[PDB]
């Protein structure tokens, strides 16, 4: 229901980020549904790594993630969040 | 504005002002009825199959989209009424969603998961009893009801009626060029909301692209649901096997019927060959007469000429149509031998997946673990990529041998229990991966270790389950990233 991350506000994407990161899902196929669609919104090159394998020094929980996502879409040229 | 019937899809051409629509307020037939009952109790059923060629011949430029329709209460559980105005989403049983199956795109209604729709509000016009509502994605669906004109089922030379109803599994790719919605209509108005879904005629280049999707999908879940994956080719080779033995019926029956046409149009030769005989006798009977214009026997002898001519005509024929059957019965002959042929390969091919079916059947029965493993260190994980895998670390056997499982997939769910449990080989597991080991799941790998919808650690086996391998045995089982074990197989 969601094809771009211009769809999502910051809000409702650090609730995914959330939902993803504390693996709340029905199951495993489900968890890995969202990593996969988390995946496209960012465009980010670590890809899934962001989540589980994150670089040094950078911050893993939930919305320092977002705040990753966010400053590196920024500043390569990319659209941002709603509003 | 004739209306069209709930649940039976039609083009509709766009215009500058969006589609135009023509809902009945007539309740849908019982032919759909009968697909949302029926598939009450993902998978599907085809209402249509859509041929691009065709649909060109009158919209040159593939503008038209694809419009089925059905009124919301039939779909969704909780009425549209007792809901939020909040709410964008509404819970669906079913939707009506473009599939791309047997090599054409085709629209059908689909089920068996949990699914969710768009909602949106239809605004007025100028035009009395004619709203806009806009689907995101989709052009401006402008509708207009009537319940005055009797309704009617649309018929374009493109858009098929598949009449096979029978439930498939569906698309992985469902849905790729479809926008649907429930929408509901302002309250002082007494219009029904009504559910909408408009899909794109996707043209053969496209299908193409959809089907070879469709096909790398089924791969991936073949090999991540061994378990059932088997399950299937058994009912593929039964299919075939049961299909082929008819045509040795077929067969048969042909051949055998070509065997009496053999030997009637045979006897029917022989007579007709006696025949000859007789009135080629009686012309050698008669030759005296030959040259004796004025005598009795100079007619008798000319009714000779002809009872042979005629005779030997017949013969001809009967000789013609001999041969004929002679072909028929050699080809038929032939048929059988290559029919009953291939029933010999399809009878093979459903014993070997009946086996593999049952070996494959194990890692989903009960089972005690064995095995000690080996030691690791803390690139336990690491190693999962590297060589043959890593196996099992001596630590974690040791805490499981002897225990009960219910089905080997119990089995991998505590496997990672004892990783999340263990500081050293979990030393390479983050907080949010952590997260996911203790809650069962099999944890994320590397990007650079992941393969599409493949993104976490697996467990396989050396000796594998198909070849009687051992399900639960320690020392047997690897774990693998899934790149790595795809590189392992080549």
């Amino acid at each position: 229901l969601k094809h771009s991350i211009s769809d999502y506000t910051e809000a409702e994407f650090l609730q995914l980020v959330t939902t993803i990161c504390n693996a709340d899902t029905s199951s495993e196929e489900e968890l890995v549904k969202l990593v996969t669609h988390f995946e496209e919104m960012t465009e980010h090159p670590s890809g899934s790594d962001l989540i589980y394998y994150p670089k040094e020094g950078d911050d893993d929980s939930p919305s320092g993630i977002v705040n990753t996502v966010k400053q590196w879409r920024a500043a390569n040229g990319k659209s941002g969040f709603k509003q | 504005a004739a209306p069209v019937a709930f649940g039976f899809p039609a083009l509709s051409t766009p215009g500058a002002g969006g589609l135009a629509v023509s809902i009945s307020a007539s309740e849908l037939s019982a032919a759909i009825a009968g697909i949302i009952a029926k598939l009450k109790k993902p998978f599907g059923v085809v209402l249509s199959s859509l041929i691009p060629s065709e649909i060109a011949k009158d919209d040159p430029n593939m503008m038209s989209k694809i419009v089925t329709s059905l009124p919301a209460d039939d779909i969704t559980e909780s009425p549209v009424s007792s809901l939020p105005l909040d709410k964008a989403t509404v819970n669906v049983n079913v939707r009506v969603v473009d599939d791309v199956k047997d090599e054409r795109q085709n629209i059908s209604v689909v089920s068996g998961v949990p699914m969710s729709v768009p909602v949106v509000d239809a605004k007025p016009t100028e035009r009395p009893g004619v709203f806009t509502a806009s689907i995101p994605g989709a052009p401006v669906l402008n509708i207009s009801v009537n319940d005055s004109t009797p309704a009617v089922q649309t018929l374009s030379p493109g858009v098929t009626n598949n009449t096979d109803k029978d439930v498939r599994p569906a698309g992985f790719t469902q849905g790729g060029n479809t926008r649907d919605a429930v929408i509901r209509f302002p309250k002082d108005s007494g219009h029904n909301a009504v559910y909408v879904s408009v899909s794109d005629v996707l043209s053969p280049d496209q299908v193409k692209q959809r089907q070879d999707e469709e096909n790398r999908r089924q791969q991936e879940w073949d090999a991540t649901h061994p378990v059932e994956a088997a399950e299937r080719n058994c009912e593929r080779a039964r299919a075939e096997l049961n299909q082929a033995n008819e045509d040795v019926a077929r067969n048969q029956e042909r051949q055998a019927k070509a065997v009496q046409v053999y030997n009637s149009r045979k006897s029917e030769l022989d007579a007709a060959n006696k025949t000859l005989a007789d009135a080629i006798a009686e012309i050698k009977q008669f030759n005296r007469f030959a040259h004796d214009p004025m005598a009795g026997g100079h007619r008798m002898w000319q009714m000779a000429g002809l009872k042979a001519q005629r005779a030997q005509t017949d013969v001809n024929n009967k000789q013609a149509a001999f041969d004929a059957a002679a072909k028929e019965k050699s080809d038929a002959d032939a048929a059988l031998s290559a029919a009953q042929e291939r029933r010999k390969q399809k009878e093979n091919k459903e014993k070997d997946a009946k086996d593999k079916c049952a070996m494959e059947s194990k890692r989903n029965k009960p089972g005690k673990a064995t095995g000690k493993g080996k030691p690791v260190g803390d690139k336990w994980l690491d190693d999962a990529g590297k060589d043959s895998g890593a196996p099992i670390p001596d630590r974690i056997a040791d805490k499981l041998r002897d225990k009960e499982f219910k089905s080997f997939d119990d089995f991998r769910k505590a496997v990672w229990e004892e990783v999340s449990k263990d500081p050293e080989l979990s030393k390479n597991l983050n907080p949010s991966n952590k997260s996911s080991v203790s809650k069962g799941y099999s944890p994320f790998t590397p990007k650079n270790q992941q393969v599409g919808g493949r993104k976490v650690y697996e467990l396989h086996h050396d000796k594998p389950i198909s070849q009687g391998g051992e399900v639960y045995d320690m020392d047997n089982i690897r774990v693998t990233t899934p790149k790595r074990h795809i590189d392992i197989h080549r």
